[PDB]
């Protein structure tokens, strides 16, 4: 019902995708992070409104190229949640790779 | 009694620039840059309980 | 915020407008219902998405003529919440029109 739970789910999925593939390069971080952001959104209809209801997400857009052309509001809200999750994962991926490199020896 | 809006819309309807919004509406303070001095002007003794 | 508190504030502003205007007719009640649903709107975006997340609301609506055609999402959501508030304040002000006349 809050954004913190879905943020923790995306955090756990990104940690699992770092641990499974063992990626040490910063340029080849495309497919794992994009599939983690695609698999972090909920499939239910009310959960999208529940994520949009809590704090941590706004109405102002960063990139206008990610806006689909449809008459459905729920797809636009899913794209906005996907955009906010990509912002959070691409801002936390460097710190999680630093923690993954400092975890093992 | 209709849908309300913030008063900056009607305030800026008199050809009232955002520079004039952030200058005239509030008493400001100044600061110097570009010289690595990191100084301001004299205090206006405006602080009472902060 | 929840749906119940926003609806309570909605018919609270409606009954304040009725006490201010002294409206007796139902045809004059309906315009007050439209003006009260025009009033009492939240400016917090989180509360607007919390009305859409709470119970007592559906995704599909009956009328599509009131649905605007623009790239603004908040205008479409405000129109949908406005239509829902007009319907709900009519349904719960049909009794309030008799209650106000029976108070004083």
């Amino acid at each position: 019902m809050t954004y913190n739970n879905v943020f923790d789910h995306a955090y756990e999925m990104l940690k699992e995708n770092i641990r499974y593939d063992d990626i040490r390069d910063t340029d080849d971080l495309h497919d794992a992070i994009h599939m983690a952001a695609d698999n972090a959104v909920p499939h239910y209809y009310a959960d999208i409104f529940s994520v949009m209801a809590s704090e941590g997400i706004d109405l102002e857009f960063e990139d206008s190229g990610l806006m689909p052309d449809t008459k459905d509001v729920i797809r636009i809200l899913q794209a906005r949640i996907y955009e906010q999750l990509t912002i959070d994962l691409w801002e936390d991926a460097e710190d999680l790779l630093n923690e993954y490199l400092e975890e093992v020896e | 009694r209709r849908r309300k809006l913030p008063a900056t819309i009607i305030l800026r309807a008199l050809n009232y620039t955002t520079e004039q919004i952030l200058d005239l509406f509030f008493e400001k303070v100044i600061f110097e840059i570009r010289d690595n001095k990191l100084q301001m002007e004299l205090v206006p003794e405006r602080l009472r309980g902060e």
